[PDB]
């Protein structure tokens, strides 16, 4: 492959903040990486972004501080960015450009693989069948996740959405102990988190949570402190999406991929729009971002011939609870489902605060069933998510209409409201519950109605549990 | 309750570092291992400097190498001091190969002026007429390239395969 | 004439330094070879525009030098395969890498070379007899069902020099020949046809047949026309796959080209399931549709230019098999997908925002591509004839009816079939509002309707006018109590309900209610509105001359009567006899008839 | 006293599991260096030289 000796220029024809302009350069090439020694000796990396018969320019990750128009060196990779991806790197944690931070040594090379990756076939996607338990009741009891169905969350600021996720990883899982225990002992579940636009407290935080859970061996971390170049904040996806897609098609895995914070992604690619030279487009933002996350997201689900899969769960931020923003325009566009939180829920102290009013998903059609699960989930959801909304209704007539004109079944409902958010929404910091126990929970809440008011429960399924 | 959960969690969390300093430390011993077989083919190429007569025709490519790539009217090339006489012939040699391949005149000179320091294995470097631009192709600089170019196929040689690749693709 | 790329605001290069040729070219650059096209010209200069990634392309890297714009090839063995944009045999991809991610620059032309077919010449013109363009010359049984003509292509003509006899040959081989004057050329079974511009017909002939819906409701009610040009809006879990299944299987069209913008494989999958499992028994038997259909489509990772000519290359195929002398029907699925690709492609130029990021000329591009289409007469000699529709599915942000593309379309189109979430939540299917829907190809069918039933319009117009009262009424019902009102305005309320409950309606999960002929629907109609009828008169006579016959009285006397009407639709026209039914409907009519004259 | 107990056993047990490991890849690594060794070295002894193959006349 290369076998020809770098090559090093003295040449700065000029600089403009990020940008980096020099000349007499011999057949550059673009995204060509960079490294640049200053007057001190200190290395700082970069990439080649506009080039034009001698002249090229490189953006510095560093930010341009204390370069001499003279003492000045400018080696030339002669190739774009590679990841030296392997499987043995789980467990450690990656700074933005993945050079180690857990003092561990540099990654011990499997294979080297483009940071752009590659498109999939569209011939060769299979349809997602079955789902993953992620240890978090709110969501898997009314909404499923199947494998390779992108299920955004929406959040604001302030409220503990980076908590559900750290729960989330923590708790996360297969339900494999449904044929046979014994069987379940064969696990090929991963993780790979992506903080990014992360304060010192919340990395520091997930740091720790995720050490002390003692389940890294199943955890890759990349990490993205704030003050970090902007221009690494646009990389770091990359890398860990590549990691992704190595450790599922070529490793055979089940992989759950979990970034964080697109709104500060977002923020990172109109900085690197506005360095380009190019006028923005609607609300400030480049025109391309469409392709932009399509790129991003479009890259998990299921190939056929091969035991393995992604599941993507993006989080992002909503700019004063605007759900016609265009990040959220954009990511509901591109995404299947949507899962929200309510400022009110957690207001009033319950946690996780998830709202289920306005909760959606498509494929939970088909990843829940017979066999790989039991008969009994569509029912009981539809049941859930109807007697609630009748409860949230009749519980609004109670607040005006009186507590004497109140009848036995809407005390009935009321009944029902409270229970339901203070056992089923509310799960707790660390309290894991399966599939089954989550259940068994909505059989008991829903025992307090006779069969008559629970009638989108078909009866044959009613005589499972209801005579208790 | 309380104490004996902050027990079990405790013991949990004793389990956890104790098992990622484990891991670390394997890594870190593997590394040394790298580290040492590196040293180990610095010192070999050190020892194969001495045959001169192959260490001739290496200079050759270098030096061709080097006239390839600058590709300007103007050179200087600069080597260490005790091998000037074989960089005069190499580049002696070379100049009809230039001449003929790209078919250009170009004027090359030795720098006799400056010397690398002693400390370098052995190499060669060549600039254009103003020293603003520069190329090294020096030996430990090729080493260094080679090694991390080829990193990955020397472990998959010496530490087995990998049980969970089934597609190398 | 070499490389001088440059850098990139998107994923969109440039470059210069190239010989003069004509513009809109797709040249491609560098050794992996990227499609990108010629815009604008300086002098020797020449800007173009990859639409692949352009990481990696050096300075320098060879320009090649094709000779033609955006183009697509057309022929035999399109049908049963599935194209791109570019038009890439995918599947066949697949097979000759045996690899999963889309290589790069992937020279395989949309037809292989290495696939015989049997020819068969006109096998009445002889050498040296004349010909000129669109006169058929040959015919090719792809398969069992559709057999696909052969004609010589537009501006073409002279005196032929060499016919070939019939035998089995792949598209390398020449097959036609002739000699112009001062030239001669050569003709194989493959042409190549600029995208941007329309294929020339004799003229256009008026839409005047109903394009044939399997379900009775949609057709009955809100009629589409062969050649036409329609709107419904569509969004998850309201269904499209309803409307194109029944398309698929229940209709009278010869051909579905069915085009997507991001989308999944489970379309693709189901629907290649869909073909061998809803199938036509044409000749008693059951076959996959895919050998009649072709699947284009792109998912949201595809590059933006891609994304945009995906529309034109399925229109372009959707008239060249309509030049065969067929009905073809193109699912133009998304047009919101297509406006967001137009946007993404104007914002790289630099365009002025008219409206929410659109370009000036969106509605311009929005009137020329529904401008392709309509029952036309085809230029040849046997005097072919045929049609092509397109069915543009809407896609409002979150049902807001005031986007620019929306209020366009609703401008263009004729047809619209307002679709809702709450009837589906409400366990009814299909969803239709039977409101906000309209139709406005009535009077061209008055003629077919005239010429064949001589009913359906008069009681189609009634049965509108009683389901608009019914809903002025519900309101008044409701500040009354829904237990008291006149006798005139309850029949009304009732066979309102009646319509609803037995007309308006249909199972696609059972065998014998996915298919109900018009004949039926009509003769169910005139059933129901008859007896509602001879109803409202009995009732309106005795309210004033002696015992008012009340709704309680009627109901009670004729229970029986509404329950055959009820069981009118377990027919199943698929194992019981034409006659039969007709025979059944008109004694049931006849037992009616008898009893309200018992009545009074 | 059982935890302390138990802690001092699993100690006792990733101690030996990490010096089995270690032992382990040193007597699988000792094996065949050289070649591998003397693989490298064959290449970088290699130059081939040649003109960048995007210039011309």
């Amino acid at each position: 492959y290369l076998s020809q000796p770098r090559l090093t220029y003295k040449t700065v024809s000029g600089v403009n903040g990020p940008l980096v302009i020099l000349d007499h350069v011999k057949f550059p090439r673009y995204a060509e990486i960079v490294h640049l020694t200053l007057p001190d000796g200190t290395k700082r990396s970069g990439q080649v972004l506009e080039v034009s018969g001698s002249k090229a320019v490189v953006q510095v990750f560093e930010g341009t501080s204390g370069i001499d128009a003279k003492k000045t060196s400018c080696e030339f990779t002669g190739d774009i960015l590679r990841t030296p991806v392997s499987e043995d790197m789980l467990g450690r944690v990656f700074n933005g450009s993945g050079k180690p931070i857990d003092r561990g040594p540099v990654v011990l090379a499997e294979d080297f693989l483009d940071i752009m990756g590659q498109p999939i076939n569209p011939q060769c996607r299979i349809y997602p069948e079955e789902m993953i338990q992620t240890g978090i009741s709110a969501i898997d009891g009314m909404n499923s996740i199947a494998r390779g169905q992108k299920i955004p969350i929406f959040s604001a600021a302030g409220l503990p959405h980076n908590e559900i996720a750290a729960q989330i990883c923590r708790q996360a899982g297969l339900v494999k102990k449904s044929k046979d225990v014994v069987d379940y002992s064969e696990e090929n579940f991963a993780i790979v988190f992506a903080a990014m636009g992360v304060n010192m407290e919340t990395a520091r935080f997930f740091k720790s949570d995720f050490e002390e859970n003692g389940s890294m061996d199943n955890v890759c971390l990349f990490l993205n402190l704030a003050n970090d170049p902007t221009i690494e904040r646009i990389i770091t996806p990359r890398l860990a999406l590549t990691t992704a897609e190595f450790l599922a098609y070529q490793c055979e895995k089940h992989v759950l991929v979990i970034l964080t914070d697109m709104s500060s992604y977002a923020e990172a690619l109109r900085e690197v729009s506005a360095a380009r030279e190019e006028v923005p487009g609607r609300r400030g933002f480049p025109g391309y971002m469409y392709t932009d996350l399509a790129t991003i997201y479009e890259r998990a689900g299921r190939v056929e011939g091969r035991n393995g899969s992604i599941t993507q769960i993006p989080i992002l931020t909503m700019p004063n609870d605007d759900i016609t923003h265009p990040i959220p325009d954009l990511t509901g566009y591109i995404t299947e489902g949507q899962i929200y939180v309510d400022r009110q829920l957690h207001n009033r102290q319950i946690y996780p605060p998830i709202n289920v009013l306005p909760s959606l998903s498509r494929l939970m059609k088909s990843a829940i069933g017979e066999g790989m699960t039991r008969k009994d989930h569509a029912d009981v959801s539809n049941q859930l998510y109807a007697c609630y909304a009748i409860g949230k209704d009749v519980q609004a007539m109670k607040a005006v209409v009186g507590e004497e004109a109140l009848t036995s079944d809407d005390l009935l409902y009321l009944e029902f409201l409270q229970k339901f958010e203070k056992n089923f929404i509310t799960q707790g910091p660390y309290e894991n519950r399966t599939v089954y126990e989550t259940l068994d929970i909505g059989w008991q809440l829903l025992r307090i109605f006779p069969k008559e008011m629970l009638k989108r429960i078909p009866q044959s399924t009613l005589s499972e549990f209801y005579p208790r | 309750e309380k104490k004996e959960k902050q027990i079990e969690q405790q013991k949990k969390i004793q389990m956890s570092n104790l098992m990622n300093q484990a891991r670390l430390k394997v890594l870190r011993a593997r590394d040394d291992l790298i580290t040492d077989l590196l040293n180990e083919a610095k010192q070999r190429l050190s020892k194969v400097v001495k045959d001169t007569t192959r260490y001739q025709v290496l200079l050759d490519g270098l030096v061709l190498q080097g006239l390839y790539q600058l590709l300007e009217p103007r050179m200087i090339v600069r080597c260490r001091k005790q091998d000037f006489p074989l960089v005069k012939a190499a580049v002696q040699k070379a100049i009809p190969m230039y001449k003929i391949a790209t078919k250009k005149d170009v004027d090359v000179q030795i720098d006799q002026e400056a010397y690398l320091p002693e400390e370098i294995a052995g190499g060669v470097e060549i600039y254009n007429g103003d020293r603003k631009i520069k190329v090294s192709n020096t030996l430990e600089s090729r080493l260094d390239l080679i090694a991390q170019q080829m990193m990955p196929e020397v472990r998959g040689a010496l530490f087995g395969a990998n049980a969970n690749r089934k597609f190398l693709d | 004439t070499f490389g001088y790329v440059h850098g990139v605001s998107g994923p969109v290069v440039t470059a210069c330094d190239m010989a003069g040729a004509a513009m809109y070219e797709l040249v491609r650059v560098g050794h992996s070879e990227l499609v990108g096209e010629i815009i604008r010209l300086e002098g020797d200069m020449a800007t173009i525009q990859v639409y692949e990634e352009t990481s990696g392309v050096s300075v320098g890297d060879p320009v090649l030098r094709t000779g033609k714009p955006l183009s697509v090839e057309l022929g035999p063995g399109i049908m049963g395969a599935i194209f791109d944009g570019i038009q890439r045999p995918l599947s066949d991809i697949s097979s000759q890498t045996q690899s999963i991610y889309i290589p790069r620059g992937v020279n395989v032309s949309a037809l292989s070379r290495d696939i015989k077919w049997e020819f068969i010449p006109s096998k009445n013109l002889r050498v040296g007899s004349h010909i000129t363009g669109g006169d058929i010359y040959g015919i090719v049984n792809e398969n069992s069902l559709i057999k696909h003509k052969i004609m010589l292509p537009p501006r073409n003509r002279g005196s032929v020099t060499y016919i070939a006899p019939p035998g089995n040959y792949d598209a390398s081989d020449v097959v036609l020949e002739l000699e112009f004057e001062g030239v001669k050329e050569k003709f194989s079974m493959v042409q190549v046809w600029p995208v941007r511009q329309v294929r020339p017909v004799t003229e256009k002939l008026p839409a005047n047949h109903p394009l044939l819906t399997g379900q009775r409701v949609l057709d009955a009610l809100f009629p589409c026309v062969q050649g036409g040009t329609t709107a419904i809006p569509g969004a998850f879990g309201c269904g499209k796959t309803v409307i194109s299944q029944s398309l698929s299987k229940y209709s009278n069209s010869d051909v579905i080209i069915y085009v997507g913008c991001g989308e999944r494989g489970n379309e693709m999958s189901e629907v290649l399931r869909d073909f061998p499992e809803l199938t036509m028994e044409v000749d008693g038997k059951v076959e996959s549709i895919m050998k009649r259909t072709a699947l284009v489509a792109n998912t949201s990772n595809m590059p933006v230019a891609a994304r945009e000519a995906s529309i034109y290359t399925g229109i372009t195929l959707s008239e060249y098999f309509r030049d065969m002398g067929y009905h073809v029907s193109m699912m133009a699925d998304s047009t919101s997908r297509w406006a967001e690709a137009l946007r993404e492609i104007s914002g790289r130029l630099a365009e002025m925002p008219a409206d929410s990021g659109y370009p000036a000329y969106l509605g311009a591009r929005l009137a020329s591509f529904y401008e392709r289409a309509g029952r036309v007469k085809c230029l040849g000699n046997p005097e072919r004839e045929g049609s092509v529709s397109i069915v543009g599915a809407v896609s409002p942000p979150g049902g807001d009816f005031s986007d620019p593309v929306t209020s366009a379309t609703l401008g263009i189109v004729q047809v619209f079939w307002g679709l809702d979430k709450k009837l589906a939540q409400r366990k009814h299917f299909p969803s239709v509002n039977w409101l906000i829907s309209y139709s406005k190809y009535m009077r061209a069918l008055d003629e077919y309707y005239d010429k064949h039933f001589t009913e359906f319009v008069p009681l189609r117009t009634k049965a509108k006018e009683i389901l608009q009262e019914e809903e002025d009424l519900a309101e008044i019902v409701q500040l009354v109590g829904k237990a008291s009102l006149a006798e005139t305005d309850k029949i009304t309320l009732e066979v309102a309900k009646l319509i609803k409950d037995d007309f308006l309606q249909q199972n696609g999960y059972t065998p014998y209610d996915r298919f109900c002929p018009f004949y039926k629907t009509v003769g169910m109609l005139s059933n129901m509105i008859s007896f509602y009828d001879m109803a409202r008169r009995a009732v309106e006579t005795t309210a004033q001359s002696d015992n008012k016959i009340t709704w309680s009285i009627i109901r009670e006397h004729m229970g029986e009567i509404l329950y055959k009407l009820s069981s009118m639709k377990f027919k199943d026209p698929v194992k019981d006899g034409e006659a039969k039914i007709k025979a059944d409907y008109a004694q049931l009519l006849e037992d009616m008839q008898n009893a309200f004259r018992s009545l009074e | 006293q059982a935890a302390m107990g138990s802690q001092g056993n699993l100690s006792a047990e990733v101690e030996q599991a990490t010096r089995r490991q270690v032992q382990g890849m040193q007597s699988s690594q000792q094996r065949n260096r050289e070649r591998v060794l003397a693989q490298l070295l064959g290449m970088v002894c290699e130059v081939r030289p040649q003109v960048h193959p995007n210039y011309r006349v």
